[PDB]
C-alpha cells in the first residue's frame, strides 16, 4: 500500500488493417482485403514480414 | 579462683535485598502517510492490524 498509486487508465483502438497497411516498404505493406481472400483460397501462402 | 564471664552471641542480622526499577524512553510517532482507501476501509484495515 506504500507503493500503490492510482494509475492513469487509458484505452487505445488499434486498427489491424491500418497497421498492416502502414509497416515499412521493405516489410511489404498490405491491406488485409487482398490477402485474406487469397490465403483462404490456398493456405500454403504467406503475407507480411 | 576467678570464674570468667561468658559472652552470648547476638541474634543474626536480617538479610536485606535491593530491588531497583528500570526506565526506558518513550517512542515517537513515525511519519504519517497519505493512503488511497476511504476512512471506513482504512479503519477496518488498521483495526484488524
Amino acid at each position: 500500500l506504500k507503493r500503490d498509486k492510482r494509475a492513469l487508465e487509458v484505452e487505445r483502438t488499434v486498427s489491424l488493417a491500418e497497421v498492416y497497411a502502414g509497416l515499412p516498404k521493405d516489410n511489404g505493406p498490405f491491406s488485409l482485403a487482398q490477402e485474406i481472400d487469397k490465403l483462404v483460397s490456398q493456405g500454403s501462402g504467406s503475407a507480411g514480414s | 579462683l576467678y570464674l570468667p564471664i561468658y559472652a552470648t552471641p547476638a541474634d543474626p542480622k536480617a538479610l536485606l535485598s535491593a530491588a531497583v526499577a528500570t526506565s526506558q524512553g518513550g517512542g515517537k510517532l513515525p511519519e504519517s502517510f497519505m493512503s488511497l482507501w476511504r476512512f471506513p476501509h482504512m479503519l477496518e484495515n488498521a483495526r484488524g492490524m
